[PDB]
């Protein structure tokens, strides 16, 4: 999903649409839907939470 | 066969020879809408 | 192939000399009572296309004096000469040779006397000949195309071509004459090759099948 | 009726198809033409209409609309804007060749529909656009108009009927786009040939701003027939609501290739075999037909056997009449070839202003000449179909839909040729 | 009243010297997009911007220099003003207003509107 | 290869810098190129992300092999378009290398 | 939709946390003003702030909410309400 | 007078004759355009506005299509996604890959709308177009191949700034906007053309390569140049000017600015 992921430099440097994602997604990135959520997972140190 | 009769201007004298039959043309009120 | 942009050059520049003829002007102001008062804008094809027939080519003087004489901006006069193909924005040769290339000539085989012009003009297309007198390109349907390959050289249509024929007409053109318009195999019109199918009885006559009064 | 497709000589409208009589007043007056016009026009511009409906007459141009209704469209109180009938001479489908008969061989009569139509729709006068290469055709067309403002036919007091109309001729320049219907109304008032975008639509805002009507030369040169002879005659004739006598063109790979004005809904092949001698080495020898110009999908020679020349059959074997204009290709034809001369054509007749048209169909012709060169990939067949439906309906003219169409139609009837071109072009490589 | 200012820490310089302008901000006008012309916003005025002598960086001694918070509302960013004791300026949000468009206009038969090329 | 600067002053590569460090100023030059006047990035504030690298579209900016680059000032950190450059023209035979080497994971 | 790009979405649990909202909705109408259940599975009570302490113990006691272990406690700070502190806890 | 129609199901009252952009802008649904301007004459050429009316088999072109009463707009219908997704892709078939170099960057319509309503992926295999840049003066910097045909500066100066030089030459792929002749657009109003662009194929000749818009501080100030007092935005970059552009004020200065303010 190049609107969220980065395209391939080959593709970046050859394709139009994935030259303008390139420059989008590291100029401004990819916009997130409004919305909250609590992640964790079992890291090393126990479980490790993030609420963004 | 009467087509190898007609030069450049045979369309436009034509054209010419019928502003007489043509009626007076109507008016949008100005000279061009430009104005 | 051709640019759309003007460039100028001593030959076809601003100051380049081109004004129309009293005649010419006659034939302009006819045109112009053509249409409707406060639209003279409408016969900038007409004019223009007087212009190109008087002077042979479409000098950026010629859509100047254009513009001037409709008092249009000649901003769109230039679009007009560049939107159609029958504006030679170049000079071109005594005879402008244009081969039908579309899917019906094709298939007639036009290509063959595309060929046959080539060879004799020796000259591909697009070129003008080296003593100015013929020019070559391929166009579309010139709205002929039930009559095998066509050829439209200045204002008259050549159709029901062959290599041969199309020889024949380059050479009686290069000894100053004039080859006769029409089908060049033996029919007179888009008719069946042999023998009418339609309209072979005699016209009916006036007042024919006349529907109860009127 | 059941069977159709066998006109006889006295129903034809046009009788001097071939020119092998006068094109003048004299010889129109001699065939039929310009016989109790007064009357026709003193009917009133209801009677005419009502005829014209009667008569299930539908557009020649390519699109056929119902005539009556959308002429009668114009029957509506003035609103201090004069009104104007034009004539669509442009002519630029390819394989279309049926308006330059009309114009060069029958001229009279042509004017005499003009003359019609604008009492119909209460039109002041009559723009006929004629193509720019057809100069010829113009010539004769206004030594006709010249002969009936001589003879009082048209001008002030028409035929002397009280109503006033002149007819016009305007020849074109050298563009097919100007062939549509709005793209005329503007080449006709002076800009680039561009197409406008409806609404508003001719009926309301047309050239010069005033409302007006856009016509195909058939369609207004059989209506003076129809008003005489009678809109049942005229309705005697094809299927239901394909009714009419129909100018078609037999080009291509045809054994004599010509113009005949049959009947409506004629088999395609009762068609081609009896008036150009059938396909050039026999019906079992014919590849495909493009059955309405260029803008209509071609049928291959199954669909061909059995199909009836009309609006809705043709619509039904996933094509469409247009024009009449039967393009014959045998099967030496490169088909594919074909195809991409079509889509260059289109191309090379592209008024450029919508964005699909004007990049898609560019973007078709490239992808086509890699197809013809076998240069592409089997994957690329379907993204090519993609391709023409997002030009197809989202462009301001239906040339966007008359380059999709011979796309669309060569990938659903010869996929497995492209496939095959493309193994032995990869095979070589 | 609320006055919020003992505690929410900042030095009495930036309280009282300070001018927050609350305003919607202007469409960018190299765009045509109006998604950013939706929420009040509130900022401090514009300070002293000296050049850094090793890089010639843009040094600022101004902490509220980047603080640009948005509001739903006008009242809202008027009372959170007036909660931390700024003195602020508020500026009415400016609307398009709604325009008569008819492509029809393009090809009017007496009228200026009529245009001259498409 | 030609020798020229491959940054065109897309500054993009300033604005995915998570921590701010690369400073850029450009004009037209007087071929009317676009050329940057500053690129300043202070290693000081660098993170070492490598997501100036993978931004750039013209492999202009490109974190290169070198680690041992520890100064006895803090000043020297701060480096300069020319700083930058220099490095660039010493470390290219190396950083072509490790680029022909890895950019076909890129 | 569907494919790999998507997320896949369970209704299962969408239900049953949606069932168990309703149930803490009704067991504690006194302070829950709010329940919402995300499109990706996540359960929230919008709670009175003088019910932390009720809506808590019940969340920690009760024997159909044995929510013992307080993953999380912080806020938002959203300055265009009136309480702009958003208080939020995570079981 | 106010007829009723419905934007995605929502009824909303609307004046007759108001567009379905217009409709659908009343809701707050702002539907894609390039070639549609709010100041300029309809052109509906660009066909990015194209959305689904229910029950009807084609898509109309918002920007100029008017709305007749019950009809309802589907905004977001498949057939929208569709039709804005293969404008998007016909657009950027054959534009030029300049967005590192193209100073439009970071606030170009054309790079936002292939985000929001495009594909993110091209299917052009083949070779894209170039155009011969045109000089037209010494503000507005042209490079010809970002053009898309919008016809938005062809439209601003004809009505506008009254200086009927800008036009389409050529026909098809080929078309090219631009003065015919090798002739300079002068006029007060000339560095407007640089803002109504969509794309960066006008741009500002001193702004040129200065810096990105992401990181310019937008000050609103007023004109002092003459007494009109137009509303500007000065966009300063780590305390300096680099450019001004207008700010708008429909009882002042609409959208426009003069050649000297700018
Ligand atoms: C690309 C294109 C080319 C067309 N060419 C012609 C033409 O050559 N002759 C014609 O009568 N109609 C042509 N049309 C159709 C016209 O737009 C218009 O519908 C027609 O002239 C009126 O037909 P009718 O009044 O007989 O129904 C063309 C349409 C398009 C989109
Ligand atoms: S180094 Fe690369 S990314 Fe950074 S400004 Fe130069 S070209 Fe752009
Ligand atoms: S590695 Fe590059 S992007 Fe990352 S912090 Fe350093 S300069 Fe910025
Ligand atoms: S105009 Fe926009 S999309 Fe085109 S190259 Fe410039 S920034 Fe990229
Ligand atoms: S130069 Fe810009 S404003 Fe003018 S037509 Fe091209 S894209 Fe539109
Ligand atoms: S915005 Fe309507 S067609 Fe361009």
């Amino acid at each position: 999903d190049a609107k969220v992921s980065p395209p391939k430099r080959a593709e970046m440097k050859t394709s139009m649409e994935s030259l303008i994602h390139h420059f989008k997604l590291y100029t401004e990135g990819y916009q997130v839907p409004p919305g909250a959520t609590y992640t964790a997972i079992e890291a090393p140190k126990g479980e490790f939470g993030v609420y963004l | 066969l009467q087509h190898h009769e007609y030069s450049t201007y045979t369309f436009l004298d034509l054209n010419v020879e019928l502003s007489k039959f043509r009626m007076p043309q109507p008016s949008s009120g100005r000279q061009s809408p430009r104005h | 192939g051709a640019l759309f942009v003007h460039r100028d050059t001593p030959e076809n520049n601003p100051d380049t000399p081109f004004d129309f003829t009293p005649e010419n002007y006659k034939r302009i102001e006819a045109i112009v009572k053509n249409y409707p008062e406060g639209h003279k804008a409408a016969a900038v094809l007409p004019v223009l296309d007087l212009a190109q027939r008087q002077n042979g080519w479409l000098p950026i003087s010629a859509m100047n004096k254009v513009a001037e004489i409709l008092q249009v901006p000649p901003m769109r006069v230039y679009e007009v000469a560049t939107f159609y193909t029958m504006y030679n924005r170049k000079p071109v040769g005594k005879y402008h040779i244009q081969v039908c290339t579309t899917t019906p000539c094709m298939l007639r085989n036009s290509d063959s006397i595309l060929e046959a012009i080539q060879k004799k003009l020796g000259i591909k297309v697009g070129e003008t000949t080296p003593d100015k007198l013929f020019t070559l390109i391929e166009v579309e349907c010139l709205g002929a195309c039930v009559n095998a390959p066509m050829v439209q050289i200045n204002d008259n249509y050549y159709e029901d071509l062959t290599p041969k024929d199309i020889e024949e007409i380059i050479d009686e053109l290069k000894a100053g004459k004039i080859p006769k318009p029409g089908p060049r195999s033996g029919r007179f019109s888009c008719e069946p090759a042999g023998g009418l199918t339609s309209l072979t009885e005699p016209p009916k006559g006036p007042g024919f099948g006349v529907q109860a009064g009127l | 009726k059941t069977s159709f497709g066998s006109l006889k000589d006295e129903d034809r409208i046009f009788t001097n198809l071939y020119g092998r009589h006068d094109w003048r007043l004299k010889g129109a007056q001699s065939r039929g033409d310009w016989y109790k016009t007064k009357e026709i026009l003193l009917k009133g511009p209801d009677w005419i209409l009502g005829e014209v409906k009667t008569s299930g007459l539908r557009g020649r141009g390519g699109a056929g609309f119902p005539t009556g209704l959308k002429w009668s469209f114009m029957n509506k109180p003035s609103d201090g804007r004069p009104k104007y009938l034009v004539v669509n001479a442009d002519e630029g489908e390819p394989g279309t060749c049926k308006d330059r008969e009309i114009i060069r061989h029958d001229p009279h009569k042509l004017v005499e529909g003009c003359l019609v139509g604008g009492r119909a729709m209460g039109a002041r006068a009559a723009y006929i656009y004629i193509r720019g290469e057809f100069y010829n055709e113009a010539s004769n067309l206004q030594v006709a108009i010249r002969e009936a403002y001589e003879a009082g036919l048209i001008g002030k007091n028409a035929c002397g009927s009280g109503y006033d109309f002149d007819v016009f001729v305007v020849r074109g320049a050298g563009a097919y786009i100007c062939g549509e219907e709005t793209a005329l109304i503007e080449s006709i008032e002076g800009k680039q040939g561009k197409p406008r975008l409806k609404p508003p639509f001719p009926a309301d805002v047309g050239v010069f701003g005033c409302p007006t009507t856009v016509a195909n030369v058939e369609t207004v040169a059989v209506s003076p027939t129809i008003c005489r002879r009678g809109g049942a005659w005229f309705a005697s004739f094809g299927r239901e609501r394909n009714s009419g006598t129909k100018l078609f063109n037999i080009s291509g790979h045809v054994n004599h290739p010509c113009t005949v004005e049959e009947e409506m809904s004629v088999p395609l092949k009762e068609l081609i075999e009896k008036h150009a001698g059938g396909v050039i080495g026999g019906w079992d020898n014919l590849l495909a037909v493009i059955p309405g110009g260029s803008s209509t999908p071609l049928i291959p020679k199954s669909v061909c056997e059995t199909v009836l020349m009309d609006f809705d059959a043709l619509v039904q074997a996933q094509t469409g009449l247009g024009t009449a204009a039967v393009i014959v290709m045998d099967r030496s034809t490169d088909i594919v070839k074909a195809i991409a001369r079509l889509i260059e054509f289109y191309k090379h007749e592209s008024c450029g202003q919508c964005t699909p048209c004007r990049e898609g169909v560019d973007w078709m012709n490239k992808v086509m000449a890699r197809f013809v060169k076998g240069d592409a990939r089997p994957a690329e067949i379907d993204s090519l179909w993609e391709i023409s439906k997002q030009i197809e309906g989202h462009t301001i003219c239906a040339l966007g839909d008359g380059a999709a169409w011979p796309v669309q139609g060569l990938i659903r009837h010869f996929r497995p040729e492209l496939e095959e071109r493309m193994q032995q072009f990869a095979l070589q490589h | 009243k609320l006055d919020i200012t003992t505690l929410t820490g900042v030095p009495e310089e930036h309280i009282k010297t300070r001018k927050v302008r609350i305003f919607v901000p202007a469409r960018n006008n190299m765009q045509s997009g109006v998604n950013n012309t939706k929420k009040w916003k509130m900022e401090f005025d514009t300070r002293e911007r000296w050049e850094n002598p090793l890089m010639g960086w843009s040094s600022t001694a101004d902490p509220l220099s980047n603080l640009v918070l948005t509001f739903s509302t006008k009242e809202d960013a008027v009372a959170f003003a007036e909660k931390n004791g700024w003195s602020f300026d508020v500026e009415e949000r400016k609307v398009p207003k709604p325009k008569s468009k008819s492509y029809g206009a393009n090809f009017s038969w007496n009228k200026r509107t009529r245009v001259s090329t498409k | 290869p030609s020798g020229e600067e491959r940054c065109i002053a897309c500054k993009l590569c300033e604005a995915v810098c998570p921590a701010q460090a690369i400073t850029i100023e450009a004009e037209p030059r007087a071929d009317g190129s676009r050329r940057t006047t500053r690129y300043d990035i202070d290693m000081t504030k660098c993170i070492y992300c490598g997501f100036c690298q993978e931004a750039c579209p013209v492999d202009a900016i490109v974190e290169g092999p070198n680690f041992e680059f520890s100064t006895e000032t803090h000043e020297e950190l701060l480096y300069n378009k020319e700083k930058l450059l220099n490095n660039g023209d010493k470390w290219e035979a190396e950083i072509a290398a490790n680029i022909q080497a890895d950019y076909l994971y890129r | 939709d569907t494919r790999p790009t998507i997320r896949p979405r369970n209704d299962v649990v969408h239900k049953q946390l949606s069932a168990f909202g309703q149930y803490v909705a009704e067991i504690l109408p006194k302070y829950v003003q709010q329940v919402q259940v995300s499109c990706f599975n996540e359960l929230e009570i919008f709670i009175h702030p003088d019910g932390v302490i009720p809506v808590l113990t019940f969340l920690r006691d009760h024997t159909n909410a044995q929510f013992k272990s307080l993953a999380d406690l912080t806020a938002v700070d959203v300055p265009t309400r009136q309480n702009r502190f958003e208080i939020v806890y995570n079981l | 007078n106010l007829i009723e129609v419905f934007v995605d199901g929502q009824s909303v009252m609307v004046e007759p004759g108001t567009t379905v952009l217009q409709a659908c802008e009343k809701v707050g649904m702002q539907i894609p355009r390039f070639c549609y301007h709010e100041r300029l004459s309809v052109a509906g050429n660009c066909r990015m506005c194209l959305v689904e009316i229910e029950k009807a088999p084609k898509v109309v072109a918002a920007c100029a299509m008017p709305v007749m009463k019950g009809w309802n707009i589907l905004t977001n219908s498949e057939k929208s996604k569709k039709a804005r997704e293969g404008v998007m892709e016909f657009l950027l078939a054959n534009h030029p890959l300049d967005c590192p170099i193209c100073d439009q960057g970071g606030e170009c319509d054309l790079q936002d709308q292939s985000m929001m309503f495009g594909s993110d992926r091209s299917r052009f295999l083949e070779g894209k177009r170039a155009v011969e840049d045109k000089n037209i003066g010494p503000l507005v910097k042209t490079i010809m191949t970002r053009c898309i045909q919008c016809t938005r500066c062809i439209r601003f100066a004809s009505e506008i700034a009254g200086v009927d030089d800008l036009g389409t030459t050529g026909r098809g792929n080929d078309m090219q906007v631009g003065t015919y002749i090798e002739k300079m657009f002068m006029s007060e109003l000339s560095g407007n053309i640089i803002d109504i662009c969509p794309v960066g194929a006008l741009t500002s000749k001193p702004y040129a390569f200065t810096a990105r818009p992401w990181e310019t501080r937008k000050t609103e100030s007023i004109d002092v140049m003459d007494a009109v007092g137009s509303n500007i935005v000065v966009s300063t970059r780590t305390g300096e000017v680099m450019r001004i552009l207008p700010r708008m004020h429909e009882d002042i200065n609409e959208e426009w600015i003069s050649d000297k303010t700018r």
